[PDB]
DNA sequence: TGCCGTTACAATGTAACAGTGG
DNA sequence: CCACTGTTACATTGTAACGGCA
């Protein structure tokens, strides 16, 4: 029974890996963008919190 | 409807598709006369920065042949554009040798599932073997 | 001179407003979904660890 | 190598300079990474080496030196 | 050398490739000045139906950085042209969902095999399992 | 090395099927 | 029924990277 449950565990592990990678890539791209907008166009002009 | 339809994007896609087809030499126009076809093409070229009028140009001079290919290409382009956002929704293109593809396709129609599903079942059986070896 | 300055002002206004509208919206969209994905991934992570 | 992949991850997940990220550079004060930024940094470190870390032991890591120490 | 190279065919391929690239906006020529580039491109356009002179045109006006890409494109074109004659030598192209592709490639790098070799081995093992049970 | 085959992709286009809603 | 949409399975062409070989 425990091995059967561990199979589902591994499935959930793969799911979590997918999501973690997606988020990590999003953050990497976002950081690159931030480094590219050091020109001061980001502080309010890009970041219209509205 | 699962994919949001964007007018100013699909219109540009359509204009680019028409221009590509014409420059490929195909008769996008429905006109057999050379002069009317040339005039319609010239106007379409002018319509570069006005994708909105491209729909009207379509309704006025588009060749009746192209409706199916148009609605197919733009539908697929929309699907691909929305899927490319995330990796887990992306697609990977691979090439297979004829014997291998023949066996794989035969197996898939036997199991009545898509190629990806058949590969999933196969790799899952191999990984199940690995797991039972591990436990 | 009046005509030229009016045209210039109008062009500047339009270009700036439209560029900001075009860019900031996608920027905010991405920020929002990255936040949401992080939130989801944390729940997945906690369940996995347990 | 691991000791420079760690810098690669930290710099490109926090956007700070490679020169800035030294062994003793703390994330929050030196690199400026806040709660979510540090969370993303640890997630990226996990992803880089395809490993997992306990929650408490991971949060205990709050510096480049500690990061490498747990990685190696 | 496995595939014999034919001039009237490969030269037409090269002319078509260069024309396509030019239509795509690629700078075919090495001339920064627009006039010389346009003149050379017009010469190329009117140079259609000529292998022995399109080769010379390439030698004289071709952009240095596209030589490798053109060479590998022609290699691939030649190989595909010779392989597309027979069924067993043809290649079937498919699209795989990203998770499935990731796992399959994981297996292939792990085992050092190619996608074809890895899938062949896996199917063979599946067949062997069928035979064990049957 | 310089060419040459070979693989693993990418990008786009199509046909065909399956769904969906009016 | 009917139309439009989503999806799969290809094709088609191009490219970069390996690795073999004179
Ligand atoms: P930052 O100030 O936004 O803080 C983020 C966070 C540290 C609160 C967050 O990343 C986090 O760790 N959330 C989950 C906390 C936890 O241990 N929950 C149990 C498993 S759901």
């Amino acid at each position: 029974e425990m091995e059967n449950v561990q199979k589902k565990l591994r499935k959930l592990e793969r799911d979590y890996y997918q999501i973690r990678e997606q988020v990590v890539s999003a953050k990497a791209g976002w950081c690159a963008v931030m480094r590219m907008v050091k020109d001061n166009g980001v502080e309010r002009r890009l970041h219209r919190r509205e | 409807m699962k994919y949001q339809q964007l007018e100013n994007l699909e219109c540009g896609w359509k204009w680019a598709y028409l221009i590509r087809k014409h420059q490929e030499g195909e008769p996008i126009t429905k006109y057999i006369e050379n002069s009317a076809a040339h005039a319609a093409v010239d106007k379409l070229i002018k319509l570069e920065s006005e994708p909105v009028r491209v729909l009207e140009w379509i309704e006025q001079h588009m060749n009746p042949d192209l409706f199916n290919r148009m609605k197919q290409t733009i539908r697929a382009r929309r699907k691909r554009h929305f899927n490319a956002e995330h990796q887990h929704t992306r697609k990977k293109s691979i090439d297979l040798d004829f014997p291998v593809w023949h066996r794989l396709s035969a197996l898939s129609q036997r199991r009545g599932n898509t190629l990806s599903e058949t590969i999933v079942q196969l790799i899952e059986d191999a990984e199940r073997k690995e797991k039972y070896a591990n436990q | 001179a009046i005509r030229v300055t009016q045209s210039d002002r109008d062009l500047f206004k339009h270009l700036i407003t439209e560029a900001t509208s075009y860019v900031s919206a996608d920027y905010m969209r991405h920020a929002n979904e990255r936040r949401t994905h992080l939130d989801e991934a944390l729940a997945l992570r906690g369940e996995l660890f347990g | 190598t691991i000791e420079e992949r760690v810098k690669k991850i930290i710099g490109e997940q926090l956007g700070v300079k490679q020169e800035e990220v030294t062994n003793n550079a703390s994330f929050v004060e030196d690199l400026g990474a806040d709660s979510l930024d540090t969370v993303e940094l640890v997630m990226a470190l996990e992803e880089e080496f395809d490993t997992e870390i306990p929650d408490e032991e991971a949060e205990k890591i709050t510096t480049v030196q500690a990061a490498i120490d747990y990685i190696n």
